[PDB]
């Protein structure tokens, strides 16, 4: 299962 | 600075266009549009990460679409509105995705899909003057403000003592009636009222005057009634301070 | 998809009231939200693994990652804790999902109530002058016009702070010729103590 | 800076003339990602070729597997035909039975 | 013995060839269960292991939701790295992201992973302790505080060491059969002569899982590196993988070499000679 936090701008 | 919405609110007629606009918090990659129906739990409608969408399954792709072409600002549109989606449209944002983040959402636009433009009318807006009866027996004084004959509830109610505006003794109903109650498309009523102290109305140099906001059509809208068109208008009831 | 109970609650001031939310799968996030007279949600604690027992101002707030629940706690409830609550849901990039909601109301205790009806003067440009029943215990309610002509609001609460006096008011109005006080609002439960003028 | 591909041609099973195989070419150790791999059978490009997933290596290089099913016979002769930036020129690297 | 998951991630810019393209691949140790393309008609996370099919819609949902929102933010960094790096819109600019976790044969947490690439070299990665990040530039600095200011890594910390290793235990429980199997390698041995006086000497491992694997070629007890030549583990397409590994030999010294094995899967290490 992927992550989906944190999917923040680099 | 806040999550920006326009405009606050929006009449359009059943089988028009309409288009809501939204500016997150500066920086935040996230963006998101709820719908409110009434009172009820705002139901997503889609999902923005930057210039994309992650999810638009919840939008009925029939008449909603929205885009973020830049990332930033994003527009939702309603092409053709029906009746079922007179409601709140919240917009809201947070930097990214997300477990650590609560959503900061902004003001919304409600909105009023009508079945005829005709029906929209303006507010009427009368202020009554405190009773002698009550100067005497309770130690207190309060003036009671009506806004009547008004189509849809888009009315902002707000008190103003020498040209500020006034919250404390201020207490405005949280839903207003219906003139008509049988029919859905009557006209509402709204009271408010304010209390002072029986000795601040027996002072002549105080002003209290009543501010009704009401938000109605466009200069761009085509009206045909023998009445003036119901723009977006501030409909004010005052009276002066009295020692008789 | 959250169980947001209750959907209603009614209490007087300085009672403790406990929501909560539920979940059928197991919890990532939970938000909760409050949201006042058509304005926007405002974001009150988010609560997850990392913890769990969160608070805002005066409300507490806990996560039960076992339970798959969340309760918001409010003890000692102010009049300014009206109205709507709402649960939202984790999913695993935080995209929430808002349960039901619930609608809070704080009904003020009045130390000095006197039921009294007056008739209030008109301004200028009026037919027929209002009425307004002030004054009553937040126990007594106010009943609406059976009678179409006559139009009544509902009961509404002030704070005037520079005396912290609290009072419940009721506003009343008709058009019609055949139309005065004391029989405006005999519908509803009118105590005892109640004013009526002549 | 940039790798140059590491090629390896050869059969699923042990080749046996007359019988059914599959013909692989892994390609591994290139950066960038973007490669162009044909196989060959007597000079000329396989149509029937399927490819894996693009993935990565711990030291982020690039790695593909790229087959076809075939019949190995003594007569026919099998290649693989990898183009990178890295290369001037397509270089071809032919299956042996023993490699 | 012990297992992994990782998560691979690709971003690749094509200048006036349109929006870039997202590759994205999971595995369970060696076996590639997951994939995402960007280019893909579905624009959905597809299965690619038997055991995975098994999964409800709510499941591929969210794994598209993760993806389509990588695919998105990588969109953006590809145009804010070539901003720090100071680089021309006219180039071809890659995004590399490994993730995962690791467990041991008891099932029980062992290490948490994050790291970041830019143009196949290293950008940002998240430190063992999962609280800090290591950047390896004045560039990836910027992305260090900016992610410093976000809590990510407190974030990270909370998956790898959480829902990572749930999701992990819960395929190895679901893929049994081929994820928890030990296929040990049949090895042989080849003889080439390449010249009169000299030969080369081939010993292979075939069908193995997993790929970890050891080929060593000794002369009379010492160990070889001089003449020794080893390719690289390579699959074989049906979910095993081969080796090989040559040393050439004067002819007739062919006895005094020996070729060790060494595999999981292989009870007692394997000792071959001609």
């Amino acid at each position: 299962g992927t992550s989906g936090s944190p999917i923040v701008n680099r | 600075a806040g999550v920006a919405q326009s405009p606050r609110y929006k009449i359009i007629e059943k089988r028009q266009s309409v288009a809501f606009w939204c500016n997150p918090i500066s920086g935040h990659a996230t963006l998101y549009w709820y719908q409110q129906i009434l009172g009820q739990g705002p139901k997503l409608l889609i999902q923005f990460q930057n210039n994309g969408v992650v999810d638009d399954s919840q939008l009925p792709k029939d008449r909603f679409s929205a885009e973020r072409l830049k990332g930033v600002d994003s527009t939702l549109k309603i092409q053709p509105a029906k009746l079922e989606d007179s409601a709140v449209y919240l917009c809201a944002s947070s930097l990214g995705q997300g477990l650590l983040y609560g959503y900061t959402f902004g003001s919304g636009t409600r909105l009023t899909v009508l079945e005829d433009l005709n029906k929209v009318f303006p507010p009427e807006v009368a202020v009554f003057e405190p009773s002698e009866a009550e100067i005497s027996h309770t130690q207190k004084a309060t003036l009671v403000c009506l806004a009547t004959g008004f189509y849809p509830d888009h009315v902002e109610l707000s008190w103003w003592v020498n040209g500020k505006e006034v919250h404390s003794g201020v207490c405005t109903d949280p839903q207003p009636l219906k003139e008509q109650p049988a029919l859905n498309d009557s006209r509402y009523a709204l009271s408010s009222r304010l209390r002072v102290s029986a000795t601040f109305w027996q002072n002549p140099r105080n002003h209290f005057r009543c501010q009704v906001q009401f938000y109605g059509l466009s200069e761009n809208d085509e009206w045909t009634q023998d009445r003036a068109k119901p723009v977006t208008q501030i409909v004010s009831a005052e009276a002066w301070g009295r020692a008789d | 998809q959250p169980v947001q109970s209750p959907q209603a609650v009614i209490l007087r001031e300085g009672e403790d009231a406990i929501i909560n939310c539920s979940s059928s799968k197991a919890l990532y996030s939970v938000h909760w939200y409050r949201q006042k007279h058509g304005e926007a949600p405002i974001f009150l604690m988010i609560l997850l693994k990392g913890g769990e027992q969160k608070g805002h101002d005066k409300i507490s707030a806990s996560f039960n990652e076992k339970k798959q629940q969340s309760s918001l706690y409010l003890t000692a409830s102010q009049l300014s804790y009206s109205g709507t609550y709402f649960c939202g849901l984790g999913d695993a990039g935080n995209m929430l999902t808002f349960g039901g909601g619930t609608r809070l109301m704080v009904k003020p205790h009045i130390q000095n109530p006197d039921p009294a009806v007056y008739q209030l003067r008109d301004s200028k440009s009026s037919d027929k002058s209002v009425c307004l029943f002030t004054d009553f215990d937040s126990q007594t309610n106010v009943s609406q016009s059976k009678d179409s002509d006559v139009y009544i609001t509902d009961k509404c609460v002030l704070d005037m702070r520079s005396m912290d006096f609290k009072s419940n008011s009721a506003v009343a109005w008709s058009n019609k010729s055949d139309f005065a006080c004391a029989n405006a609002f005999n519908n509803s439960i009118i105590p005892e103590d109640t004013f009526f003028p002549s | 800076i940039q790798r140059t591909p590491k090629i390896q041609v050869y059969s699923r099973h042990p080749a046996e003339n007359g019988k059914s195989n599959f013909l692989n070419c892994y390609v591994s150790g290139f950066h960038p990602s973007d490669i162009e791999v044909d196989l060959l059978k007597n000079g000329e490009r396989i149509e029937k070729v399927e490819h894996s997933d693009l993935s990565f290596s711990k030291d982020w290089s690039f790695y593909l597997l790229y087959y076809t099913e075939f019949t190995p016979t003594e007569k026919d002769e099998y290649a693989c035909r990898v183009n990178h930036v890295t290369l001037s020129q397509p270089k071809i690297v032919k299956w042996d039975r023993d490699m | 013995g012990s297992h992994s998951m990782r998560y691979f991630y690709t971003s690749v810019s094509r200048p006036g060839r349109g929006e870039p393209r997202f590759i994205a691949v999971g595995y369970v140790d060696d076996t590639q269960f997951v994939r995402f393309d960007s280019d893909a008609a579905s624009q959905r996370m597809e299965p690619r292991a038997p055991w995975i099919e098994q999964e409800g819609p709510e499941y591929w949902d969210q794994e598209t939701r993760n993806v389509k929102a990588q695919s998105q933010t990588d969109r953006v960094d590809l145009g804010t790295l070539r901003g720090y790096y100071n680089q021309s819109e006219d180039g071809s600019h890659t995004i590399q992201i490994m993730y995962g976790c690791d467990v041991g044969p008891d099932g029980r947490f062992l290490r948490g992973y994050r790291q970041d690439a830019y143009d196949g070299k290293d950008y940002i990665a998240l430190n063992e302790d999962l609280r800090s990040w290591t950047a390896a530039d004045m560039a990836a600095q910027i992305t260090k505080r900016k992610w410093e200011a976000a809590h990510a890594a407190e974030q990270q910390r909370a998956y790898l060491e959480g829902r990572c290793v749930e999701w992990l235990r819960r395929y190895l429980e679901n893929g049994k059969e081929t994820l928890q199997r030990t296929d040990p390698p049949k090895t042989h041995m080849t003889h080439h002569p390449i010249s009169d006086h000299e030969a080369t000497l081939r010993c292979w491992a075939l069908g193995f899982y997993p790929a970890e694997i050891t080929l060593t070629w000794q002369r009379d007890g010492e160990d070889q590196t001089q003449d020794t030549e080893l390719v690289e583990t390579r699959p074989a397409g049906d979910g095993t993988f081969q080796k090989w590994a040559a040393v050439v030999v004067p002819s007739g010294e062919e006895q005094r070499y020996t070729c060790h094995v060494q595999h999981e899967g292989l009870p007692k290490p394997l000792t071959l000679r001609w």
